[PDB]
């Protein structure tokens, strides 16, 4: 098992994009091997499929539907296979890019179950899945209303550990750069204000997330300025970028 | 009210000038029937 | 080629369209690839030399994969020329399909000429893209084959195809006016038609290409419009328009017109109700302009436009900045007597603010339109009063207007009243 799979990968890496020729031979067999493989080999095959997909890139579209079905069947609460599949998700997202939004709805049910019940020590499987969601990019447009509540519950939960809370906040920061967040202004700003009370450690990260959100909302943020200012004074939060952005919004200058 | 004329504001609505696109250059490096070496096009690719 | 087109129009804009789908990607050193005589070698062409031969007023359209690299190196050679000038930047417009890092999409459903199609046939890809989104599930039985056989033309606004083109022109001109600063709007969307059309259709390209990890690039950088509320309205407008297509093609049903323009005028009216305060201007102002072009909703728009101008001189300034003047002046060629009380009202408000428009009214012989209204006993005395003011402005300290109204026999008409 191991020897055969490794050789095929090294061949494709050394060839480059000329390996696309061999796709119709390799893929159907390789997928049927993942189906009937057992135990440890499964994890290794999914790792090597990730490499394959990273090399094939856009050309993997015909076989993508089967791969998702495979993932859907073999996703389990086993910590090991979850980290593996999340890595395989990150490689499918960079490979397909814009075409990933066709397949994302199949994966969403499993991602929402990961947040609901993650028993991972320090929720490191959650942090990994956040790092993946960052790659999803403008694919998340039609599904942001589904993904965002779990992320918001993640960084507002006090029981949850600080690393996993920073990971959620940094994710919302990144997604603000690419997605539209006007719809979900209240759903985020109110947990943030609440986070700036319940924990002084996240105050820095949260304020950076807030400023980014402010930059994206613009004049639509005007409503919240009284309420957020009240929370800032209560703990003397004096952020350079944020105070600049507010000052610009009230003035009305656009930049 | 005072018997006084209202000061006319600086009406800047007028267009400074009207441009006219006199001619158009369609440089087409289509290279029909040949594929650029840099990009390895997929078999279906985009034909239209 | 470029030197000849520059000779023809030395002081006028010249369009340079470049389609590099068949040549290798542009280099970091500011070069673009062409062929040799035999078509055996890709020859590079420096952007510096390319921007040497073309002159100052020009516009560049790059439809290739790493098109950002061209725009960067173009601005470099622009700065490099400015440094050499001591011991052509604002004039040169540039549109680019992609950012330097990005690649063009390879998706078999879309045309290879995705960018040019957007710029030059917006409605065609707009409907094809509409049929590719997830929102098609809400309208079953609308495939691409029905879009191919959509009836109508792009001119006839009473047809289904001409309706969408008209709506699209309104929506794009509205997004631009609300998002861009007034200065940059009149620069791009009012100066000349073709540029305004390209940037109008560029806003659609920005939205569509965004959905395939592509970012178009412009030389005068625009703020991101992809998330504007009006885009959602465009979806519904399309939805209602081509939900009828099964019945129009197969059953032969009469195409009912869209409620879009009606509902947008309804929104503008609701704003006017509590519009006394100087709050944010109404989003729908450029739509009211687009409505004036037809006759179907012309009476209602002329009414609302007058009610708006009444609010104050600040509002008349806005309506003149959006560009209402040449359309209100064109309506003075109409003979529909129902327009007479509305145009008299609108023109009194305009000439009260900007008295310089007396020049335009004499040129187009619009002073005859009003002379007729001032010699109509059945016209109410309120509207006849506005007409006498309009004439008293056209004539005011302006020998051309005094000589023109004298020949139009004003003194005899005035003495009658």
């Amino acid at each position: 098992h191991t020897m055969v799979v490794q050789a095929i990968t090294f061949i494709f890496k050394s060839l480059g994009l000329k390996c696309v020729q061999f796709l119709p031979q390799v893929m159907p067999t390789f997928l049927n091997v993942i189906r009937v493989c057992d135990g440890a080999i499964r994890e290794f095959l999914f790792q090597q499929l990730g490499m394959l997909v990273s090399f094939v890139k856009s050309h993997i579209r015909p076989y993508m539907d089967e791969i998702v079905t495979l993932m859907r069947e073999f996703w389990v609460m086993n910590t090991s296979i979850q980290s593996t599949i999340i890595l395989l998700i990150e490689q499918i997202v960079v490979a397909l890019g814009g075409e990933f939004k066709l397949y994302l709805p199949q994966l969403i049910p499993h991602m929402l179950r990961v947040f609901m019940h993650d028993n991972s020590p320090g929720r490191i499987v959650s942090i990994k899945l956040l790092a993946a969601i960052q790659l999803f990019g403008a694919n998340l447009d039609d599904y942001l209303h589904l993904l965002l509540p779990p992320i918001v519950k993640l960084f507002d939960a006090p029981e949850a550990p600080l690393p996993s809370r920073k990971a959620a906040l940094e994710t919302v920061d990144r997604l603000t750069e690419s997605l539209d967040f006007t719809d979900y202004a209240s759903r985020i700003i109110h947990p943030i204000v609440r986070t700036l009370d319940q924990s002084p450690e996240l105050r820095s990260t949260a304020m950076d997330t807030l400023s980014s959100l402010v930059f994206q909302l613009g004049k639509k943020y005007q409503i919240f300025i009284p309420m957020v200012n009240k929370v800032l004074v209560r703990h003397r939060i004096n952020h350079q970028r944020y105070d600049v952005l507010i000052c610009r919004i009230v003035k009305g200058y656009t930049l | 009210e005072k018997i006084e004329g209202s000061k006319s504001l600086a009406q800047s609505w007028r267009m400074k000038d009207r441009m006219k696109t006199v001619s158009v250059a369609l440089v087409l490096c289509l290279n029909v029937g040949v594929d650029p070496p840099d990009v390895v096009k997929t078999t279906p690719c985009a034909r239209l | 080629l470029c030197t000849s087109l520059r000779r023809n129009a030395k002081e006028e804009r010249v369009l340079f369209h470049y389609n590099g789908h068949g040549v290798p990607r542009p280099t970091v050193n500011g070069e673009v690839w062409v062929f040799n005589k035999n078509y055996t070698q890709y020859i590079p062409l420096s952007i510096y030399d390319l921007q040497t031969w073309m002159g100052s007023p020009s516009i560049f359209v790059y439809d290739c994969s790493n098109a950002g690299l061209i725009v960067k190196s173009f601005k470099q050679f622009a700065l490099q020329r400015e440094q050499e000038l001591e011991v052509s930047m604002k004039n040169c417009i540039q549109l680019a399909a992609c950012e330097a890092t990005e690649l063009l999409p390879m998706i078999p459903d879309l045309p290879a000429d995705l960018f040019t199609s957007c710029l030059t046939t917006p409605i065609k890809i707009a409907l094809r893209w509409f049929c590719m989104q997830k929102c098609v599930s809400l309208v079953p039985g609308v495939t691409l084959d029905l879009i191919e056989k959509i009836p109508g033309r792009l001119n006839d606004r009473r047809t289904p195809l001409g309706e969408l083109n008209w709506i699209f022109t309104a929506i794009t001109d509205t997004i631009a006016w609300n998002v861009l600063p007034r200065d940059l709007f009149q620069k791009l969307f009012r100066q000349d038609l073709l540029v305004a059309s390209l940037f109008r259709n560029f806003l659609l390209a920005e939205r569509i290409m965004r959905s395939y990890n592509c970012t178009p690039v412009s030389s005068p950088r625009l703020p991101p419009t992809y998330m504007h509320a009006m885009w959602q309205a465009w979806d519904l407008a399309v939805d209602i328009c081509l939900s009828q297509l099964p019945t129009i093609i197969e059953e032969g049903t009469a195409f009912r017109h869209s409620p879009f323009f009606a509902e947008q005028l309804t929104a503008f009216q609701v704003w006017l109700t509590m519009g006394v305060e100087n709050r944010n201007p109404p989003e729908q102002l450029p739509i009211v302009l687009q409505v004036l072009l037809s006759q179907v909703h012309r009476l209602r728009a002329l009414d609302l436009l007058g009610r708006f101008l009444d609010l104050g001189p600040w509002a008349v300034s806005l309506a003149l900045s959006v560009g209402i003047f040449p359309y209100v002046l064109k309506l003075l060629q109409s003979s529909a007597r129902e327009l007479r009380p509305l145009l008299v009202f609108i023109w009194a408000k305009i000439l009260a603010v900007d008295s310089s428009c007396q020049a335009d009214l004499v040129k187009d012989n619009g002073h005859k339109y009003f002379l007729s209204v001032l010699a109509d006993p059945y016209m109410p005395a309120e509207h006849r009063t506005m007409t006498a003011f309009i004439l008293a402005v056209i004539v005011n300290s302006y020998h051309t207007g005094q000589e023109a109204c004298l020949q139009g026999n004003l003194i005899a008409i005035c003495l009658e009243q």
